[PDB]
């Protein structure tokens, strides 16, 4: 894990998303995803 | 599965003699997501900047060099009506069921599409009203006379009103013609704001209900158009030097908020988020998607540019419409429940008639009965069932 | 619109071939071909889709008059004519 | 492996006598609701055999001689059409005729009402499939309408109707549901429904019949939605004609009610008040079709006017087939006339101008009956606001004056105060943030009355009251949608103390969001310490605590 | 002078015949409610003559022969006591004996019900003033209870009850109100009330009488509140004895219901599962005073067990006179026994080991009867959580395990899912903020089912089902009161997608204020662009815009 | 507009031989608003610092180096119980119906006053548990080994859990005995904080659900007692040098937030808002009223002294209690509706029994019926009234 950022929680609400391609996990404007097309971001999901 | 759509409007003669692009089409309606396509078309319109308005029944298009508004029914997919206004149209916005028009003479005309009632304010602007923004309680008109006027919607819309309409406040810190106006979606006394861009390379954030200039920003070139992000965190501004800038309200050096500096201090912005090539041209119109991540700009050379703010600094060309793209208006991917539907429009008229409202009443289930519980219940409701059995026996 | 001309002609021909192989239904092929015929800017694609539609009708009514298919296609043409009088897309219904 | 629920259903239907089957209807209904899979499959497995046997017992009980078995059949048919989907819908064409037969033969009225609800559910669920309308709803529907109109038709002039008024309410509700979807089929029956539902529109005390509110509102909705059956798309014309006739009837009844009072009201639409006879009791209505049944007496005239105002409310509460021309100016003029006739205070009877020849007992009766008329006017305004939303901003200034005048006239009636609070919330949410100083000053007594009611209910001058709930819902609007600069400091202090003592989280949150600035410009202290101490772990209060302090 | 409403009351009471007075009761009551002033004043002005004349008219109508006059008298006494205060309370001395005479007379039972409600309200208002107590309530209360108990008394085994069960419900509710205020006076009647209301505590299908739910809950409430009338402050002892006897009856009934399966549950409280005969249908109950009415049949036993569980729920729904010892361990053991009997999945009849000496019909009946028992257990747990609040934190992990087991057993039952959602919301609001990763893992399928229901009702998988409403009320709790660090990312994505596509404004604000950290520790992007675009001028976004307040 | 009350405790012998105050009396209940008056007295105790707990029904007072909690019935006026604990009490707090007691040997007990359970934890601390704090979810115990441990309430109060309880986190940055702990009202994992105060001349602001030390504050003397203001803006701290200081967390330079410094960077406070004479001595306990404008301090010479932080006026002495005031607790002027009322307490007993929760069930209207509407409605409800008329006819 990354160290503590003192101004991350409020900047996450009051600033624009800096992550490239945000809201890709929602899949609101895209096609429905099967198991092969799903997102597995973390090592626990990748492992299982 | 949400599909995002947008309506584009072009003006002027075609730039190149291409037989593929139809000459008569002035309004297009596209689907941005998931695949770009031309969903529908509307013919015979030359619409300047800020003279397009879109609602779920109708498309309003002010005509270039004429005092005309073409109304197109999207439900029927055809041009419903021609509307002739007393004065030339420089700008128009649609708010609810009233169309607000800022003219060349300096007048503001509000036309109710359901009642056919026209209210024409006196010419408090000595020059043409360049831009108009509207919130459900206020109308802000910025004109070429370096003046921004705030009008009350309820005061403008009164039955049997004979007093000449006067704006509540005048916001005139600018020293040049006002190019653009945008408002926050808020309506509170202290939390709302408006950003106004003028030809003096300046954007001013005001609290228009208190008449206080919250912030002053200076750009290398005079701004053409802006848009807030949907979460009100940032301002996207196109400029004359073909550059697109982003200004964040709540950054490390915040323009607004508790950590912000004095309002008299003027913030210089010189770092461009993006730029377009000189063969593309400066962004004539700008719009932000429903998510807020995508950004569509229309340029006078006919191409539409999509800007992925998180992903790509450079824009991506969607299509070339062979004529100067003047307006881009997004449509919400969700459907909104409205108790009345404006199926047909009413032309503006000046006659002594009783106030009539013309709309189709939607089924909103305002009336509820106890038998509706039995009807909509899957199976029979319990207490009603023992009541029926006991009254049977 | 975006695909290559030869590739989209091969796609339409492959769909007609699948209909001959009876993988897909005539109604499904007609409803996936006709809107593209109406709204396609490509003249060659429009002519090829029109020819494939005519061949599909001829092959379907070669054995016996498929009254359901004929009635549905006539209903589609009538709705296309009724939907917009000022539109020029009724010439395809006339030609068919 | 057959499902246990289906096995239990078949066994208990085979074993149970028909006379005790209605007692076990709650068992059978829940079991059929559990039987989802086997009913939805398309037409041999044991599940299919049990499903076929179940449909056989349903048909046998429906066509049997036992009324208890018929009641059980109605319940089972309702459960089947709610659960089994398109197969259950398409296998129901003898079931519809059996359900109509239950209505025709003299079965008990609970069974008849459940058959009516089941048939309405059938005719609504069939609208998803266009073909099943052609085979099922369209042919069998005129027989159902004929049976219903035979049940609710008045048999004779001297003989009262046999079925009770709640059964007539059920029939009117079903036909109100079906005229929207099957207007062409309901077209030949429009004459009978308008004649049958005529007494229940605006019943009076001169009818000597106690008509339920549900029957009244259902009859109003049915006669409004009967315009769907107008030939040649005359729905809008009939709607406009009927609503203008209703406004004219309101004016004519208001003449006979308000004959005691000299009115200074003038009509913008051009209606002129007819002269009225000074002698005799007030009377109105006619025996003809287009007039309502007659009434006699001032109290009966008041109930007729209230019923007509509720009919005008039902106009905005019911939908329309085509766009219609709403006479907003005529309705506004009518409400202005009905609100200008004012109840006098204690000792103001000489101040209010009255007819000399009219009876003083009739004067007292009119001063008693005025607040109900004002209540109906305010409810009509609430319905207009709810239907039009942002299109009622031009009307907003007049409704404010009407509400203030009515509330200041009758601040001692809790129902009138409640309706004033609801209408105030609607108007201030619509156009409240740009009110002028004079309007904010004349809305001050309403603020004081609402705060007094809230403090009385909280005990810091009781229990929960409708007036208290309406004033509590209105309370955050005084902070959110009112100009704080136009408020006096005493009113703002009263609002803050009322919110704190009532522990109204929304009101206290709005008060913290909107600070108060006096003439000098000094910021009055926030009530945030009370809000954080009372509602500490709420997330909006956390955002206030983290943002306002910085 | 006199108020116009009082003048209208006097004039209409003088002119109107007694038969048509029930027609004019709605307006007469409104005028008497308006006349709060002259009736409240102590007792020569015109107000005084009209008040005395009105009271004389009320007394004459009460003592009159006319049943319609008696009905109007009951209505107007209710109005006068409501808005009269101490003066009407002390002048209502003949009115009590008149109302008891109305109950004794062969009057219509609607009039009897209104008389009962008026007498109950009158005694409740008399409870405040101690002089009024011994001058009014003490002599008349045995007569009122005697008359009501004679009305609801079973005449014989062959002779059914003459009064209907709704009237019995009204009597039970009135006595439930009165036993709290007057315990010693109702103490001689305590024994007969139990024998009267014994067959309505847990009715079964073997009684052949349809008992309304209101009568069921009122009989349960009265037989629990009868501990107030215990002599020598034995209220706590009687309450504990009754609840332990109810738990024992639940266990003995569960033996006969669960003869079909062999139970691996071992009691932590002391109960031993006695052997039960495997021949014939199950049966239970008896004719003794300490036993419920007998039943025979597995479904009847299931209904008995469900009714006894609801009777246990009424203990937590009802107040107590003195501190009482709640047997939480015995309740937990009983609910664990009832929830450890999992109904089998499809094609898994050999998954649940059973006694091989019984029938497939009895097995299939038990597998259908089990979800109702589990659902009643879940409402019992909801009542325990609501009553105890933070004192049920020691019970948190057990009820969570039972909820997970029951919901996975009956995931296809909408009512079971709805009550599971309500219980999950209560438990997560109680102690859901510190649940471990294993508990979050076993709560994951409930999250998925709730999100699936919300998205199904939203149309992104129509009217709103109660299951959808219960899941929508639970959706913000999955953000506010759940460890987001133990939640898998797909669950967070499903929750956010459900909130956005269902326009759940509280859920979107909760997701914004409780962000999800990844494995990197970087926060996920906020929903807030969607919240502002769907609800731009709500309090939810007006509190997030608090950084611009100044 | 409100009536505020506060409870004061006495430890130690009386300093003055002759006084009007009785020597035996150990607990007082006063009314601060609108005028000072001793409402009630409770007869004998010697309550150390942080050894008082006040509810709406009871007052629990630990003794001085003696393992007895004296329980006084606030609704009866007498001394109800002499509850014995296995170990001597250094501190005690009340949450819900659980009395949380930190001992002299490093142990934590949770006594459920409604059931009789006495949960004991292993001695994770190595010295006496000086201070305790409680949330609805967590329990924080700070001891003299410069260690603060965080415990989870549910895993502490689980019924059949026989595993030895272990704390979730160990907040150990201090180097001396922890004097006091305060807890922010929020319990979310991202917005919560707890502020410690130790003998190392310092106060550390922690995020007690992630363990991050958000802020370090240096005082000129080691803190003795502390209190957050009701709106959680400021930290009132008494020091050894007889002075009262404010650490304002969100003021001109925020200790927490976007404009805050690095958490490694330490903030020094050196400006006292209040000072007391060596005669008065340093304040032995602080507490802040419900409004937050009013503040009370207790001093070892017997003075209860009122500080107005708003007007910054001189402190005002209310009364002298002839001995050291160790505990001052404000009672909320408003009453919170609780469905179960604890009339009597249950002493802790270690024996085999069923889980029995005892209390009085208060009437909270948990059920509803159609007849309750008729009774509570002033008059009769309309639709029920026409229903009654139709049933009559």
């Amino acid at each position: 894990p990354l160290p503590y950022k003192p101004r991350a929680y409020w900047d996450n609400i009051y600033r624009l998303p800096t992550t490239p391609n945000p809201f890709a996990y929602l899949n609101l404007f895209g096609l429905p995803r099967d198991e092969d097309s799903e997102m597995y971001p973390d090592r626990m999901s990748r492992l299982r | 599965m949400l599909t995002e759509e947008f309506v584009s409007a072009i003006c002027g003669p075609p730039l190149s003699s291409n037989t593929a692009i139809a000459k008569d089409v002035g309004i297009y309606c596209h689907t941005l997501s998931p695949s770009y396509s031309v969903k529908s078309t509307f013919k015979k319109s030359s619409v300047p900047v800020n003279c397009l308005a879109v609602s779920d029944t109708h498309i309003f298009a002010g005509q270039h060099e004429k005092a005309y508004v073409h109304v197109y029914s999207r439900l029927r997919g055809n041009q419903e009506a021609f509307v002739a206004l007393p004065e030339r149209i420089r700008c128009l916005i649609l708010i609810g069921d009233i169309l607000v028009v800022g003219t060349t003479e300096g007048r503001l005309m509000l036309w109710e599409i359901c009642t056919g009632r026209l209210v024409s304010t006196p010419a408090r602007h000595v020059q043409a009203v360049s831009c108009v923004a509207a919130t459900p309680s206020h109308v802000l008109t910025g004109s070429d006379d370096s003046d921004i006027h705030v009008w009350s919607l309820s005061q403008l819309l009164e039955l049997d009103s004979a007093a000449e309409h006067e704006p509540l406040r005048t916001l005139a810190n600018h020293r040049a013609a006002i190019t653009a106006l945008a408002v926050s979606p808020s309506d509170s006394a202290d939390t709302n704001f408006c950003v106004s861009a003028s030809k003096d390379k300046s954007c001013i954030i005001w609290n228009y209900q208190t008449g206080d200039a919250l912030r002053t920003l200076i750009f290398p070139g005079y701004p053409l158009c802006m848009s807030l992000d949907p979460s009100s965190r940032a301002i996207f501004v196109s400029c004359e030097d073909s550059s697109l800038y982003v200004a964040e309200m709540f950054g490390e050096k915040p323009l607004l908020g508790p950590g912000s500096e004095d309002p008299s201090t003027v913030v210089q912005i010189s770092t461009p988020f993006g730029a377009t090539q000189p063969d593309v041209g400066p962004a004539s119109c700008l719009s932000v998607s429903y998510d807020g991540t995508m950004l569509l700009t229309g340029h006078p050379r006919g191409q539409i540019m999509r800007w992925d703010i998180s992903e790509n600094k450079s824009p991506v060309e969607l299509a070339n419409l062979n004529a100067a793209v003047t307006n881009l208006i997004f449509v919400s991917p969700f459907l909104t429940s409205k108790p009345t539907k404006t199926v047909n429009i009413i032309k503006p008229s000046q006659a002594e008639r009783a106030y009539t409202f013309t709309a189709q009443f939607e089924p909103m289930s305002f009336t509820k009965s106890r038998l509706d519980s039995l009807l909509n219940a899957t199976g029979f409701p319990a207490d009603a069932l023992e009541s029926a059995i006991v009254a049977f026996y | 619109t975006t695909l290559d001309k030869d590739l989209r002609e091969k796609v339409v021909g492959s769909l007609v071939l699948l209909r001959r192989k009876d993988v897909i239904d005539s109604v499904s092929l007609l409803t996936t071909l006709f809107p593209i015929l109406i709204s396609s800017p490509s003249k060659s694609l429009r002519t090829l889709i029109y020819t494939k539609i005519i061949s599909d009708l001829r092959e379907s009514n070669a054995k016996a008059t498929n009254h359901k298919l004929n009635r549905t296609i006539q209903t589609v043409l009538h709705n296309l004519l009724t939907s917009d009088r000022t539109s020029s897309k009724g010439l395809w219904a006339c030609r068919i | 492996t057959a499902p246990p629920d289906l096995r239990v259903v078949c066994h208990r239907l085979a074993s149970t006598p028909v006379d005790s089957l209605p007692r076990l209807c709650p068992l059978l209904i829940n079991h059929v609701l559990r039987c989802g899979g086997p009913l939805s499959e398309p037409q041999t497995s044991e599940t299919a055999m049990l499903v076929h046997k179940f449909r056989t017992h349903i048909t046998s009980l429906l066509t049997g001689k036992s009324p208890a078995g018929r009641f059980t059949a109605v319940c089972l048919i309702k459960a089947v059409i709610d659960v089994g989907g398109w197969e259950s819908l398409r296998s129901a064409e003898p079931w519809i005729r059996g359900l109509i037969g239950v209505l025709q033969k003299p079965d008990p009225l609970s069974s008849k009402e459940l058959s009516i609800v089941t048939l309405t559910k059938l005719y609504i669920l069939l609208q998803d499939y266009q073909t099943l309308i052609r085979e099922m709803a369209t042919p069998t529907l005129p027989g159902y309408a004929t049976a219903c109109l035979q049940l609710i038709k008045p048999p004779a002039s001297g003989r009262p109707l046999k079925v009770p008024l709640n059964f007539v309410d059920t029939v009117a509700w079903s036909l109100s549901k079906l005229v929207v979807l099957y207007s062409t089929t309901m077209r030949p029956f429009s004459g009978q429904i308008k004649s049958a539902l005529r007494p229940y529109i605006a019943p009076t005390s001169s009818d000597n019949v106690v008509v339920p509110q549900s029957l009244k509102e259902n009859s109003r909705n049915l006669l409004i939605l009967l315009t769907y059956t107008a030939p040649k798309n005359g729905s809008s014309d009939e709607w406009v004609k009927a609503i203008r006739a209703t406004i004219l009837d309101c004016h004519t009844t208001a003449d006979q009610v308000f004959r005691a009072v000299r009115e200074s009201w003038e009509s913008t639409t051009g209606y002129h008040i007819q002269p009225v006879n000074a002698t005799g009791e007030p009377s109105g209505g006619g025996d003809s079709v287009d007039e309502l049944p007659p009434w006699s007496g001032l109290q009966a005239g008041a109930e007729r006017l209230t019923g007509l105002l509720e009919y005008l409310t039902a106009y905005f509460n019911n939908p329309t087939r085509a766009p219609v021309n709403v006479p907003l100016g005529e309705l506004l003029d009518l409400t202005t006339r009905l609100t200008l006739v004012i109840p006098p205070s204690l000792g103001a009877e000489d101040s209010i101008e009255t007819n000399p020849a009219i009876g003083r007992d009739e004067k007292a009766e009119l001063w008693s009956a005025l607040p109900d008329i004002h209540h109906a006017v305010l409810r009509l305004h609430c319905a207009i606001i709810r239907r039009l939303e942002a299109n009622a901003i031009p009307l907003a200034t007049d409704i404010i004056d009407q509400m203030v005048r009515v509330s200041t006239a009758s601040k001692q009636l809790p129902s009138v105060r409640e309706t004033a609070y609801i209408l105030a919330k609607e108007i201030l949410l619509l156009a409240g943030s740009t009110l002028p100083k004079l309007t904010v000053d004349i809305l001050i007594p309403l603020i004081q009355s609402s705060c007094h009611d809230i403090l009385t209910a909280a005990g810091h001058a009781s229990t929960a009251s409708p007036v208290s709930q309406a004033a509590s819902a209105l309370l955050p609007t005084f902070f959110t949608h009112l100009p704080q600069k136009h408020l006096p400091p005493d009113i703002r202090g009263l609002l803050d103390r009322t919110a704190i003592l009532s522990h109204n989280q929304s009101a206290m949150l709005a008060s913290c969001l909107h600070p108060y600035r006096d003439s000098r410009g000094r910021y009055y202290p926030s009530i945030l310490p009370f809000l954080v101490r009372r509602f500490p772990r709420d997330e909006s209060v956390e955002v206030l605590r983290s943002n306002l302090v910085k």
